[PDB]
């Protein structure tokens, strides 16, 4: 039987009676940084078991004219236990990830979601001069949405936030190309991800680069009949994996 | 002095030409190579991966995510057609934009087989049987599930799994295709129609959905590389 | 690099299902077509040699023209070196996230009579200068100033009427790989320029005439084309939907996925 | 010099004139291919007779 | 009459070529070799050697030999800052005109690490105690000594050796920084304060001075020559 | 779960070692150690208490 | 004919065709260090770790 | 290099530069014969001084 999975990671374990196979991002599985590719030339840190857990974000709402959530991920983790304080005191970091989504419902519910996770996933503005600002680019630990109409150019510094675009001015059905899962609710439970360590330098400064996007998109929409249970939530786990950091200094 | 002799093609801009230039910068040292993941050598590994095929267009689904699902009911009759559209991978508006289709206006030659795979999003007590067929060319399109059995087909029993491949193959008098319209080259049609019904229980929603991808087989290939015709300007930005 | 062959297959009754398959673990199906029918056994000699990224990439595209005029008060061209001015080789470059090539650079220049009031206006044969500062240098101001000593800054000369001046640049850069994009901002407080404009940083290229004006003006163009040899490419992406708007970002408006048909079985 | 295959459907010569590897032909004939890193990147190999789930 | 074809690239004059030619005075004799002492053969020599730093500008002292000194008083409370000024080897002003910032001005790219020599030039009978540190970018610059201790520090002990090096490492995210000033690769700050305080005796002046000092290590490295913007012409000489 | 058949959910069972006071919400609970039960056709989880303690032995 | 090693990040042909050496190209390759003639100038050597007045 | 045997009523030497077999030269030397799938395209065989029917 395929159906059942074990994590564990740290002080924390992931169950699963119902899932499909683990998706390991482009064949290549997360590891500490050589002695080859280095460039800075100080010893680095490795807390490896305070920072390597389950982080869970907050819960969304699956309504029926629901369009989409994504989040920024060295961004949701920056007030998470001591990941987000090792992060405030170095300069560089590199790090790997394991995502888990998971929702649940009956035999007499449908629906069906997209799990991709997207590197430099650099948006537009709905003004066609400015650039969207912070506040609307990321939250922390809460899930921005897209909706199904048009931002208009009365607005300065917003995100462009139509699904059939996914943001990016691409096509959404070939979002495809990026690792991802499905969630089917006739079948599936959760979906797995595991993503290695990717950028075009060894190290990053983690509060001005955002190098990864999860997005979560409907494509079938949620239906049920009358007398089913209407509230549906979604969760989001993610634990990082192989950290390690550069460049002690003061708080910021 | 050694006495040569110069042929036509002297002092030409070919822009597909392949020679040896000399450098501006000599000695320079390049930043050495580093272990990034998804390294791409060849663009079929592209064309490769299942992209979800918008067969719902229907003149107010395009600004929509609805272009992408499929409607399917519980019906009061026996053979209804569900879809149906003409294979023509990088001519016809279905396939035109998925991730096999842009590859394709890139170049203009194609050949091999392509992959059609079907997802049934509904409810896990509802059932039902599909039949998934292809016409090659030379008739018109079939009309009933009597002329399209005919053809190359496959009975999907929807359970379990919850996905099935029916794999177009190669048939034409030549080796290759050619991209754009042409009605000496052409493929056929691909249709789908009711086996038997979708029976449902009670308090269970009968109107279910169906996703569709398409990719391709380990003998495509392509060539004759061109411009593509999905790209405008007017003056520099 | 050959294409696989096709295996004879004979009728089936049993247990396997390879048409069977579940889409949901995010893995594309293995099936051949000798799984779902009766086939022959055809041996094919196709090759994917056409769809490399050495011959996918490798081949000349303009990215800008400029024009410059003799008979001019500060008549000169310059122009800071990008790859997002034109359509065409933006969405070839942007198919994949990172980048690592060397460089082969050539220059088209063409020349034009402009309506001057002298007679007999007979002028010799031209010759442009070409000059490259990288970032931190001297730039010029005008036309004839100190700054076109070239005693460092690598230039080239030119006389019209014959084969157009080419020469090699190596893999510059800074990282490991060029970036198409760049999801961040340059400062650490989060604030000011947003996207590919924080790696940009490559020079300027100036552009003038070495004669004088003798008796008429003269109206220069030069046309530059780009060719990336010795490619490596890594994290394919979706290709542009919508049109391009703007340089430094990626601003759209909305469009459609496709275009629409009248039904749904419309063959 | 080098000795090459000259691509058909014979041999052709070819010599370096300059000091530095930039200044090199384009390669053109390096046919590679790895289309399981992007089709099936997945923990658990995956037989296509056997199913999916069990 | 052998037969050529001409490419793109002739009859083109490239400012770094590398050709023959022929000689205009054939078969000479040129003056034999001699030993002359002193010989350069990599330009990376002259920048690893020490440099007097002019950290003291303020206005009035660049026109005297009172801008290398840095003033070092007695004072009265604790925890006072000395000097302080960014790590910019080619942009900043304080850095920009040494042994070392004049290579740099030449080049576009460096990498490698940075000595900092530090001399007490006060009298015999003084004593005292500093710290050195240096603060990767990210945050601000440490405004006490409670923020400039959580980096890159060492502290010197005045006595008989009368000299101290600080050694920059090299932390970037990077293989190569540019030279011009770019926030993208940013390098940090150096400051300096009294970690106890100068007590003199009777009889000896309480006010010193330090001089402070500048080079390379030898992992040092440039790239990417250019021309230098600290030099003018407007005619001939 | 002692529930109907068609029923799902998923629980979070976590242990937060003293020094702090009672975690209030999810995201303090979730820093401690805890397992994700997920809810199937095995109807029961174990969640085991580890042994941490300044000392061998602890009062009754 | 020489045949050299072509600095990268594979080999080139130089044939000399003049009769003085003045004529030949750039040598560009001769990398060759001696700091210690401007670092360390001294009589005595100075180990590091030891103190440098005794 | 290739020598071959120039045509006469000595030698030559033909070199190769380019990557691409439909860049070569013309062929210009396969003299080849078979005029009997034209003149004689008969079942049985037909010797000259038998006559043709019997
Ligand atoms: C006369 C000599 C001219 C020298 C011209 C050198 C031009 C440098 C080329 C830079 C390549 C730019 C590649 C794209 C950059 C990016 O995508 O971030």
């Amino acid at each position: 039987s395929d159906r059942v999975r074990s994590i564990t990671l740290g002080n924390s374990t992931i169950t699963t009676q119902e899932c499909a196979n683990v998706v390991v991002g482009y064949g290549v599985w997360p590891e500490y940084l050589k002695d080859n590719e280095a460039t800075a030339e100080d010893q680095p840190t490795q807390p490896d078991v305070a920072t390597c857990r389950f982080y869970t974000l907050e819960s969304v709402q699956w309504m029926k004219n629901s369009a989409g959530w994504w989040w920024k991920l060295p961004d949701a983790l920056s007030q998470m236990g001591l990941f987000g304080q090792n992060m405030q005191y170095h300069y560089l970091g590199r790090t790997g990830y394991t995502i888990h989504v998971q929702c649940n419902a009956s035999k007499f519910h449908q629906g069906c979601l997209l799990v991709v996770c997207v590197p430099e996933a650099e948006m537009g503005c709905s003004n066609l001069n400015n650039t969207p600002e912070f506040s609307e680019l990321s939250g922390g630990d809460s899930a921005r949405m897209f909706t199904d109409t048009q931002v208009g150019e009365s607005n300065a510094k917003k995100v462009q936030t139509a699904v059939w675009n996914a943001g990016m001015g691409v096509g959404v059905g070939n979002l495809t190309i990026f690792p991802h899962q499905w969630i089917n609710l006739r079948t599936n439970n959760s979906a797995t991800l595991v993503m290695p360590y990717i950028n075009s330098v060894p190290m990053d400064n983690m509060f001005r680069h955002n190098n990864l996007t999860l997005m979560i998109i409907p494509f079938v929409p949620l239906n049920y009949s009358e007398g089913s249970s209407p509230y549906v939530p979604i969760t989001v786990t993610i634990a990082p994996m192989c950290a390690e950091y550069n460049g002690l200094r003061l708080a910021s | 002095g050694l006495p040569v002799m110069t042929t036509p093609g002297s002092t030409q801009f070919l822009t597909s030409d392949d020679f040896q230039s000399p450098s501006a910068m000599p000695q320079f040292d390049v930043t050495p190579e580093m272990q990034i993941p998804g390294r791409v050598n060849n663009l079929m590994e592209i064309a490769e991966v299942d992209s979800v095929v918008p067969v719902n267009n229907t003149e107010d689904n395009v600004s929509s995510l609805k272009a992408y699902q499929i409607p399917v009911q519980s019906n009061s009759d026996n053979g209804k057609q569900v879809f149906g559209f003409p294979l023509q991978p990088g001519a016809n508006n279905v396939l035109n934009r998925t991730l096999l289709g842009e590859i394709l206006n890139y170049y203009t030659h194609w050949s091999g087989s392509i992959k059609l795979t079907f997802m049934f999003c509904g409810s896990a007590m509802a059932t039902g049987k599909f039949l998934l067929a292809y016409s090659p060319p030379g008739a018109g399109v079939p009309k009933n599930r009597k002329d399209a059995m005919l053809g190359t087909h496959v009975i999907w029993d929807v359970g379990l799994q919850s996905s099935c491949v029916l794999c177009v193959p190669w048939i034409s008098q030549t080796h290759y295709r050619y991209v754009v319209e042409d009605e000496y080259t052409a493929a056929g049609y691909v249709t789908c129609w009711y086996q038997t019904n979708i029976v449902v229980p009670a308090d269970v929603q009968s109107s279910c959905d169906i996703l569709c991808f398409v990719s391709a087989c380990n003998d495509f290939s392509v060539r004759m590389l061109k411009d593509t015709p999905f790209i405008r300007q007017d003056t520099f930005y | 690099a050959r294409v696989a062959d096709t295996i004879s297959s004979r009728p089936t009754n049993s247990e396997s299902i390879p048409a069977l398959t579940a889409a949901e673990t995010g893995h594309t199906s293995q099936v051949v077509p000798s799984d779902t029918m009766q086939t022959r056994h055809v041996k094919n000699y196709h090759s994917r040699s056409e769809s490399s990224i050495e011959n996918f990439l490798c081949r000349s595209a303009c990215v800008y023209y400029a024009t410059y005029t003799n008979n001019s008060k500060k008549g000169f061209a310059e122009w800071v070196i990008n790859t997002r001015q034109v359509a065409q080789l933006r969405r070839k470059l942007e198919l994949f996230t990172y980048l690592r090539f060397d460089l082969e650079l050539t220059f088209v220049i063409t020349s034009a009579q402009q309506p001057s009031t002298a007679s007999s206006v007979d002028a010799p044969v031209q010759t442009h200068q070409i000059m490259y500062v990288p970032p931190g240098g001297p730039v010029p101001t005008k036309v004839k100033d100190y700054a076109w000593q070239t005693s460092t800054n690598p230039s080239v000369f030119w006389t019209e009427g014959n084969a157009p001046p080419r020469m090699s640049i190596p893999f510059i850069s800074i990282g490991n790989a060029y970036s198409c994009f760049y999801d961040g901002w340059t400062q650490f407080s989060r604030n000011g320029v947003y996207g590919i404009n924080t790696l940009n940083n490559m020079g300027t290229l100036y552009m003038r005439h070495v004669n004088e004006a003798g008796q008429g003006p003269i109206k220069s163009t030069v046309r530059i084309y780009f060719k990336p040899k010795h490619v490596k490419a890594w994290v394919p992406r979706p290709p542009r939907l919508c049109q391009y708007e703007k340089q430094k970002n990626v601003n759209f408006s909305p469009i459609g996925v496709t275009t629409s048909r009248t039904d749904i079985i419309t063959t | 010099a080098q000795v090459s295959t000259q691509k058909t459907g014979i041999h052709y010569t070819n010599i370096n004139y300059y000091k530095d590897a930039a200044s090199n032909s384009a390669n053109r004939q390096d046919f590679t291919q790895d289309p399981g890193k992007f089709t099936e990147p997945v923990k658990d190999i995956m037989v296509k007779t056997m199913p999916a789930l069990n």
